[PDB]
């Protein structure tokens, strides 16, 4: 079927088909462009007219230009050949290494796995990070989210998770860059090349990259998450592998949806967001899940607009995650990195029957003492430290020691802090925090627990400063 | 057993349908006669 | 806007309630003795 | 099988064709189809698209009909044929649904075959009037100490569970559902409560985990789970509460007692907001439609307690509301607080202080209160409530700390009312102002083990009478003093 | 009634499987064995076609007299 463009407003292009109106979600190809401009059908308007969304720039589109319907949604190449490669929203190689020679192509618009395919196993995934492993432990095959405002450490934390978990993994990994800095994508590509994870000489690559960044029109930023989803879904279903799916940033999906919804002729909802925010987010997030045909350990960085955790997009994305790692700016100002908010990060495997009574008790005691310190904060700030009882003074001292101990130097930060990166096993974390809670270190200064690995290093730093 | 009984049966249910479409103007006559019975 | 420390309900309001009512409970159990 | 797939799955299939009134899709986008024709279609009538889909006719405009689609609008094209059904939206109701997981329209999604349902029931029916109802007297036992003691719930009441994210609302509902196991397999018929759980906008693996928790405790043989998860269309998440409520009204109208949990209603309000914004209806506060209060009130008004001339049935509702940063003064939270008969406030501050369940007893309310309690639990809980108040104003003080540490409870551990009243007895009569709080829970674990191992006759008399008689009070004094000596 | 007979014929024609037990599967065996493998790692690793072996443990004891 051949239509003709009858309207162009930003990323939204109306096409009028004289015969054979294409279904919704189809992919149309514009004729007469230097490169490939794909329009994704979004609505039917009547009068044999559809309202599409362009995957690339729309400059130079004339009213009356020819548009052919391909007959299927956007199809990307999937398979073991996409490993070590980079592809854009529509599945074209953007690494100047030639085509991607796969045997099968999968549409980026698939149905979510049904209810009877869900698996319920909740084994723990150890990361090597103190606060994460202690208070909000991750799970193999669960959905993880790293919330946080602008410049608090979402990307540093996700690169630390890649360093600790991705290369130490057995299955495959997929990194979908959704609306982030292109220089970060270049950094990741070259880091994975030097680390042997991506091998340009043979087929031993272990990561597939999908990149539509913040320089892309809103259609590409809205569908590149789906492209990454589709690659990971192939690696889960057709291979049975255990896949790692990293998404940064998943908020740009909703933001681009809002940008295009402005022009799609829809009454806006709260904070000017699309009326279909939660439904689109659900149809996307219900595909990122572990079934009984394979597991997908998903780590998604979630930007928070204006540091407001009640914004519709993060407030809607909370309900899709098995473990949330909420970063904070108030904690990041204190130099405590990672800035994970201990009294706001949760996990569904923080359960004594799962992690053990010892681990559960240590985590809950740490959280209780931090909540006590938080309750005291007001009086401490106004009437000074003196007016506390000595019990309150001891609670405050232990809580500040725990706050310093939750900090940790990251192996990815070896270039802008100088300190060696510490990877703390789970036993060291539980033991150190149990000891600090028991009062075994009420003589060391609080600056001795700052930016260390296990508790022995805190003791050694306390000795070194004296 | 229940795993094999399920997939083999749904493969069975898929075989017959893409087989019948592979496999006659009496229908157009039957449709004309069945339409008169609506009244 | 007087009484705002108690209307807020933060730390300085809860301790106001505690201080005041412990004082008055002591005074009440002492006044029940003199009767 | 080998022949049982044609014998009646084909030979019996009702392959009749009939003259049906139809319409034609003018436009379709974002799940809202504008159908030209259907001159005789009724308001809120279920229609059927040529591609097997289904939809409800909401807007009846002069030139078209606004049909919301129960599914994915990708399969619908302009010029498609929309055929009438002639019936307003209805769901299958019956006792066969007990043990099934269904979606918002009553279709089985657990892969166990069709539901053997004989009768159907509308979803937008009218709640009972003033005459068919009677006072809420029977107690709905949750098994949670704080709820069953300080915020008791009756049968026919609408108790709101409200709090922020990850504070323990779903866990309260799951404990309440699991606890009814003792009554459901017992002998007394009018103590059986058939639970219903509606999952609205939740992740699908969360509902899978929940079904696993409820089948591990063998609590699924009497539970219906309606699930309109996040990937389901907005009309399905908007219709799930009404479908579940009709499934419970079946029991309520036939002399039985049901319980329904809407988890949660914030997501139903969001789905309704989307569905109504896409119908070009003017938005109100926070872009919600004007009639969202009506949306929730006509749903929570169907949880009633009928009199004996109507069977004596019941339907207890436990709506769940999520609040943003503890803001209880929002639009939808204040609506549902105005509708319900009390609240169960959960806080994250109390949750992280070791108080789990984090039920704020200061703010938690039960507008029916004592009328929904057994006599023994009432006798102990009056003094317990007053002592806990007195402690909360001066935060005696050691007795109050002992009582709060008594209120703490584990997850998926719903006690009996007899054991609950024995524990709060051993707490309020003074036998615990001698222990240090760090061993209080230890004492209660060991004490419950000892009592259920040795003193089944005292608890049997408690369960039979309902009062802690002077004989029972004396024997319980004996048991607690002897065990305290042993400890 | 081309569709009355076809649904009963083609299924009766599907009874022509005694030679090929999977009704002329013609594919999906490559992924069928993956299903049981996922099912096997769910039940463990032992060969579930034979009787289970056993090794029975004994309690840990000491001397409990008056020291
Ligand atoms: N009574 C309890 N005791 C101990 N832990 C609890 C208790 N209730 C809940 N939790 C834990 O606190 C967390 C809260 O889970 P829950 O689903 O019950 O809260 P929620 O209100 O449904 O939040 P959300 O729906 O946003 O996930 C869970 O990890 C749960 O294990
Ligand atoms: N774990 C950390 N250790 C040391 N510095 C950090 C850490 N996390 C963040 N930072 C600092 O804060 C800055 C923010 O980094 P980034 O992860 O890109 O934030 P975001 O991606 O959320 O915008 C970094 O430049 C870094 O200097
Ligand atoms: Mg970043
Ligand atoms: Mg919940």
């Amino acid at each position: 079927a051949t239509g003709r463009i009858v309207a162009v407003i930003g990323a939204v292009v109306d096409v009028q088909f004289d015969e054979g109106l294409p279904p919704i979600l189809n992919a149309l190809e514009v004729q007469g462009r230097e490169t490939r401009l794909v329009l994704e059908v979004a609505q039917h308007l009547g009068e044999s007219t559809v309202r599409t969304i362009a995957m690339d720039g729309t400059e130079g589109l004339v009213r009356g230009q020819k548009v052919l319907d391909s007959g299927a949604p956007i199809k990307i190449p999937v398979g073991p050949e996409t490993l070590g490669r980079i592809m854009n929203v529509i599945g074209e190689p953007i690494d100047e290494r030639g085509p991607i020679k796969t045997k099968q192509f999968a549409p980026i618009h698939a149905e979510a796995p049904e209810f009877m395919e869900m698996s319920v196993e909740q084994e723990i995934l150890v990361t090597g990070i103190k606060v994460v492993d202690l208070l909000a432990p991750y799970a193999k095959g669960g959905k993880i989210g790293l919330f946080g405002g602008a410049g608090v450490g979402k990307t540093v934390l996700i690169m630390e998770l890649i360093n600790n978990v991705a290369k130490a993994h057995g299955g495959y990994s997929v990194f979908a860059g959704v609306g982030e800095r292109t220089r970060e994508g270049n950094d990741l590509y070259h880091e994975m090349i030097e680390s042997g994870v991506i091998n340009l000489k043979d087929a031993t690559s272990k990561v597939a990259l999908v990149y539509g960044q913040m320089n892309e029109p809103p259609g590409a930023r809205a569908r590149v998450a789906l492209t990454g989803l589709t690659v990971a879904e192939y690696f889960r279903d057709q291979e049975g592998q255990d896949v790692l799916l990293f998404i940064d940033n998943i908020f740009r999906f909703t933001q681009a949806g809002s940008e295009v919804s402005a022009l799609l002729g829809r009454i806006p909802s709260a904070v000017g967001y699309q009326p279909t925010l939660a439904t689109d987010m659900g149809t996307m997030q219900e595909r990122i899940t572990t079934t009984k045909k394979g597991s997908i350990t998903s780590v998604q960085a979630i930007y928070v607009p204006a540091d407001d955790l009640t914004d519709p997009a993060p407030a809607t994305t909370f309900a899709h995650l098995d473990a949330t790692t909420v970063l904070s700016r108030a904690i990041a100002e204190l130099g405590i990195y990672p800035a994970v908010d201990p009294l706001d990060s949760t996990s569904r495997i923080m359960d004594p029957n799962i992690v053990g009574s010892e681990h559960y008790d240590v985590a809950r005691g740490v959280q209780k003492i931090l909540q006590d310190y938080k309750s005291l904060q007001d009086i401490i700030a106004i009437l000074g430290m003196d007016e506390l009882s000595e019990e309150d003074k001891l609670t405050v001292s232990r809580a500040r020691k725990i706050q310093r101990f939750l900090s940790q130097p990251f192996q990815v930060a070896e270039v802008f802090t100088g300190h060696m990166g510490k990877l703390v096993p789970l036993k060291e974390t539980i033991k150190g925090f149990q000891q600090i809670l028991a009062g075994e270190y009420d003589h060391l200064p609080e600056q001795a627990f700052y930016m260390v690995g296990p508790i022995e290093e805190a003791v050694a730093k306390a000795d070194k400063l004296a | 057993q229940n795993m094999m009984r399920r997939k083999e049966q749904e493969h069975m249910i898929n075989w017959v349908e893409k087989h019948v479409v592979q496999s006659t103007i009496a229908k157009c006559i039957a449709d004309l006669k069945l339409l008169a019975k609506k009244a | 806007g007087a009484g705002s420390i108690r209307e807020a309900g933060g730390a300085f309001g809860k301790r106001e309630q505690a201080e005041e009512e412990r004082y008055f409970r002591a005074q009440s159990r002492e006044q029940l003795a003199a009767l | 099988e080998m022949s049982s797939i044609l014998e009646e799955r084909i030979l019996g299939a009702d392959t009749s064709v009939d003259l049906e009134e139809t319409g034609r899709v003018l436009s379709i986008g974002d799940g809202i189809a504008r159908v030209h024709g259907l001159r005789n279609v009724q308001a809120e009538e279920m229609v059927e698209f040529s591609s097997g889909l289904k939809g409800m006719s909401l807007n009846l405009e002069p030139d078209n009909v606004g049909v919301v689609v129960f599914g994915n609008d990708k399969l619908i094209k302009e010029g498609d044929i929309v055929k009438r059904t002639g019936a307003i939206v209805d769901v299958p109701v019956g006792e066969e649904l007990l043990g099934r997981v269904v979606d918002a329209l009553g279709n089985a999604i657990d892969g166990k075959g069709p539901i053997g349902s004989k009768t159907r029931r509308r979803v937008g029916l009218k709640a009972p009037g003033i005459i068919p109802r009677i006072s809420v007297r029977e107690p709905m036992q949750t098994g949670i100490k704080a709820v069953d003691s300080l915020v008791p719930i009756g049968r026919g009441q609408r108790e709101l569970i409200i709090g922020d994210r990850q504070t323990g609302k779903t866990s309260i509902a799951i404990d309440t559902i699991i606890n009814q196991k003792r009554f459901n397999d017992g002998s007394d018929e009018k103590k059986k409560l058939y639970c219903i759980y509606v999952a609205i906008g939740q992740k699908r693996s969360t509902v899978a985990q929940l079904v696993k928790r409820l089948t591990d405790a063998d609590a699924m043989k009497y539970t219906i789970v309606v699930s309109a998860t996040a990937s389901d269309a907005a009309p399905l998440q908007y219709l799930a509460p009404y479908s579940g409520c009709s499934m419970g009204e079946y029991f309520r109208d036939n002399g039985k007692h049901a319980l329904i949990i809407y988890d949660d209603l914030s997501k139903q309000a969001v789905a309704y907001r989307q569905m109504s914004l896409l119908l070009r209806r003017p938005p109100g506060r926070e872009a919600y439609p004007g009639d969202v209060f009506y949306l929730h009130s006509r749903l929570l008004e169907r949880a009633a307690k009928m009199n004996d001339a109507f069977g004596g049935g019941s339907l207890t509702a436990l709506p769940v509301i999520e609040t943003q940063a503890g803001d209880v003064s929002a639009y939808i939270p204040t609506n549902v607080i105005s509708i319900t008969d009390g609240q169960i406030f959960l806080e994250t501050e109390l949750f992280y202080k070791g108080i789990r369940p984090a039920i704020n007893v200061g703010l938690s309310v039960s507008r029916v209160g004592s009328a929904a309690q057994t006599r023994a639990m009432k006798q102990v809980a009056g003094t317990m409530k007053l002592e806990l108040a007195q402690y909360r104003e001066v935060a005696l003080l050691s007795r109050g700390v002992r009582l709060t540490e008594l209120l703490k409870q584990g997850q998926y551990s719903p006690m009996a009312i007899e054991e609950q009243v024995a524990v709060i007895y051993a707490g309020v009569r003074g036998y615990l102002d001698k222990l240090e709080p760090s061993k209080i829970t230890k004492f209660e674990n060991a004490f419950l083990s000892h009592v259920v191992s040795q003193h089944q006759a005292l608890l049997g008399t408690i369960r039979a009478d309902g009062k802690i008689s002077e004989q029972s009070d004396a024997k319980l004094k004996e048991i607690v003093t002897n065990f305290l000596a042993g400890f | 009634q081309k569709l009355f007979v076809d649904k009963i014929r083609e299924y009766k024609s599907k009874r022509q499987t005694s030679g090929g037990p999977v009704d002329a599967s013609s594919e999906y065996q490559q992924e069928l064995e993956r299903e049981l493998f996922k099912l096997k790692q769910m039940f463990g690793n032992a060969d579930m076609n034979t009787f289970p072996t056993f090794k029975f443990e004994d309690p840990k004891f000491e001397v409990i007299e008056k020291p």
